[PDB]
DNA sequence: GAGAATCCCGGTGCCGAGGCCGCTCAATTGGTCGTAGACAGCTCTAGCACCGCTTAAACGCACGTACGCGCTGTCCCCCGCGTTTTAACCGCCAAGGGGATTACTCCCTAG
DNA sequence: TAGGGAGTAATCCCCTTGGCGGTTAAAACGCGGGGGACAGCGCGTACGTGCGTTTAAGCGGTGCTAGAGCTGTCTACGACCAATTGAGCGGCCTCGGCACCGGGATTCTC
């Protein structure tokens, strides 16, 4: 009779009915359908996972084993879609990026 | 002895500062001003330290973004040196008047 | 000397974070003052967000929120 | 009592990273993250849900509101990952 | 059957000017205007609702919101009308 | 007994006060909220008809047209703060001249 | 030649609205460069809002909360 | 014989179109370039009319406001003329890529 | 000094902005109950203040060299204007295809 | 366990997509001339570079107490339900404000 959680039912490791309770008591409609809480923990599931696969190989290219928040705001301003979600953001501890216009170059 | 060329040394400065990712305004002033500006709106006022640091982060940001629209603006304006006119340019054209 | 409380090079390393090559003498006062004006939007909504809470003291949490308001959201201090 | 989202943050880099390890201020900031991208997408989902005259969310509401909000590469990567869970989970026969 | 709020808005003008006249897309403009400020004001009230654990709305958050939401002046005048209003309510009970 | 005439007020208390209630705001809403909501939002109505009024009064005719709105919205730095994301159709630009474009000497 | 449906009379109109004396003639084809693209912005946030409504006419109330969307809550046309 | 100097014509006509507030763009083509961009995402689209000249309205308010911040620029730039780079410029101020 | 180009003063349908009555739902009144904000009261984190040593950063005076700025001389490309010509727009007739709505069902989501 | 919300579907009627045609502001095109943007060159000073000289940030350590935060209990504000009366939506009807047209005064420009 004992079964496991829908996360697994739906082969994802965030947790479903964690999404299914707070859209509930967060205030959004009177009626929450069945579909939804899976539907967003995949897409929740699938945001963090490119985040830290480019916050991964961000680390890779510092030579470390431990993500520091330089590497976070290196992997989301060298990609442009995150660049379009993430524009108006400020990551703690982030800094800025290597930049020149050509002209203020020794140009000689 | 030997020197450098002024405008070596000062890109070699600015790689430095960019690679760097320290606080660059001091702790004990800034924390002044923003009690002695904290003031102005309510008396007897508290504040705890990661507050002061997320004000403190948010503005140097806007100043980052702010200088950058300034030097953009004046290389924009065939000259290599910021003035205020490029300040005041990229305030109006930025939306905050 | 709280308003001027910020000393002259630290606009300067404000300003190689942003960089810049050529600095005048005449930009640091005004931006001494957009600094002021941009602090004074700010911590207006902090405290009537302090003000609200019953409370005398302004934490973490009421000026990530102010800083939501206007479209200038930071991330870490969320909590 | 307080939650965090630290351990699935943590089993999602050990699929993909095993040996890296992470900070409590980059928890913090991918935390900060995950809620942001969801009280955007609820808030899509209930005002979409609010203009169509209906008082039920469903999953083409946050459908939409997924092509609303994420630009179209990662929209479609986004809801492909989705289809494939969904229809994973419905599959309760 | 849609409801409009123009009854209201024309006593109101009739009430400060007796003899200025009103176009009808004069009319839609200024409501969407009443529109636009009631869902800013009553999303400012549910977030900040939401944001001192609470389920009640009642005048002091709103109070906070139009602190906040509205330049100075008119903020002033309308906490001012709207306490005016309050006493008045209360007083006849 | 009507209560916007209990509270003084011209705007409908109780159609604000079912705009709320079935909005999906909250658990709970008060019952002073909604008239205290329909002050301000009568306050904020005569003051947007006073200052087209003017704008009206002004330009010799007596009906109002979005450009009169448009004048009335532009011309006070308050209402210009509060509505600068938004557009009014038909409503036109304020007239202003650069110094520079302006031509000749004296 | 459908693409040239605006048209460089209809630019110098929207040029001497803007109040400049002289308007440099390779204006007109950057003028339609930054008009393509934009309108196109609300069209890929009006339709599938129209695709969400099982809705084959666009309307007046989905462009305006479109535009509310993008950030340009207009007046007029109800909403 | 009687011959205008160049610019003058220009600021009275801009003038009467300060004065005037009415559509500027011609309707049917505005008409035929939605449904050319339209037609590439579902088609068979009907289209209301209300909706068209919402969307007439909103290109020429866009117009407008990046137009007064481009010759703002062009004047900053010591310029009577405007420019390509001016116009990215003003986009780039803006923050609209 | 003249000449386009306006602002201004008066005659004309018109057609879209003010009443008006019919009336149908939506605001009002009353009652009951179960819980949620208010207040009191309590335990300890954490913020304010102050002393003192170390010193790295900051202030100030000195000078030297690009770089902002003043002037100039010239191609030349936008500008005002006459002439074709091309499609935009108004009046209109007709279809039919798609939106609103009525109405009963049953499942699935709230509890 | 309950009940009511999508859901299906059929029907009506309204608007909007095509199709006329005439005519007419209005765009396209070629043409003379005139200020503007173009590169180029010189004058001087303002910013950077430097060493001497403060100074007051930073660590760090300690002492104290406001105040965050949690728990308990309460009762009165508010959800829920049933009956009711009136007021704001709408269909229809009627007329004067404003645009439009015509023609003389008046102001910049040359």
């Amino acid at each position: 009779k004992a079964s496991q959680s829908r996360s697994a039912k739906a082969g994802l490791t965030f947790p479903v009915g964690r999404v299914h309770r707070l859209l509930r008591r967060g205030n959004y409609a009177q009626r929450i359908g069945s579909g939804a809480p899976v539907y967003l923990t995949a897409v929740l599931e699938y945001l963090a996972a490119e985040i830290l696969e480019l916050a991964g190989n961000a680390a890779r290219d510092n030579k470390k084993t431990r993500i520091i928040p330089r590497h976070l705001q290196l992997a989301i301003r060298n990609d442009d879609e995150l660049n379009k979600l993430l524009g108006n953001v400020t990551i703690a501890q982030g800094g800025v990026l290597p930049n020149i216009h050509q002209n203020l170059l020794p140009k000689k | 002895p030997h020197r450098y060329k002024p405008g070596t040394v000062a890109l070699r400065e600015i790689r430095r500062f960019q690679k760097s990712t320290e606080l660059l305004i001091r702790k004990l002033p800034f924390q002044r001003l923003v009690r002695e500006i904290a003031q102005d709106f309510k008396t007897d006022l508290r504040f705890q330290s990661s507050a002061i640091g997320a004000l403190q982060e948010s503005v140097e940001a806007y100043l980052v973004s702010l200088f950058e629209d300034t030097n953009l603006a004046a290389i924009h304006a065939k000259r290599v040196t910021i003035q205020k006119k490029d300040i005041k340019l990229a305030r109006r054209l930025r939306g905050e008047r | 000397d709280n308003i001027q409380g910020i000393t002259k090079p630290a606009i300067r390393r404000l300003a190689r974070r942003g960089g810049v090559k050529r600095i005048s003498g005449l930009i640091y006062e005004e931006t001494r003052g957009v600094l002021k004006v941009f602090l004074e939007n700010v911590i207006r909504d902090a405290v009537t967000y302090t003000e609200h809470a019953k409370r005398k003291t302004v934490t973490a949490m009421d000026v990530v929120y102010a800083l939501k308001r206007q479209g200038r959201t930071l991330y870490g201090f969320g909590g | 009592r307080k939650e965090t989202y630290s351990s699935y943050i943590y089993k999602v880099l050990k699929q993909t990273h095993p040996d890296t390890g992470i900070s409590q201020k980059s928890m913090s900031i991918l935390n900060s993250f995950v809620n942001d991208i969801f009280e955007r997408i609820a808030t899509e989902a209930s005002k979409l849900a609010a203009y169509n005259k209906k008082s039920t969310i469903s999953a083409r509401e946050i459908q939409t509101a997924v092509r609303l909000i994420l630009p179209g590469e990662l929209a479609k990567h986004a809801v492909s990952e989705g289809t494939r869970a969904v229809t994973k989970y419905s599959s309760s026969t």
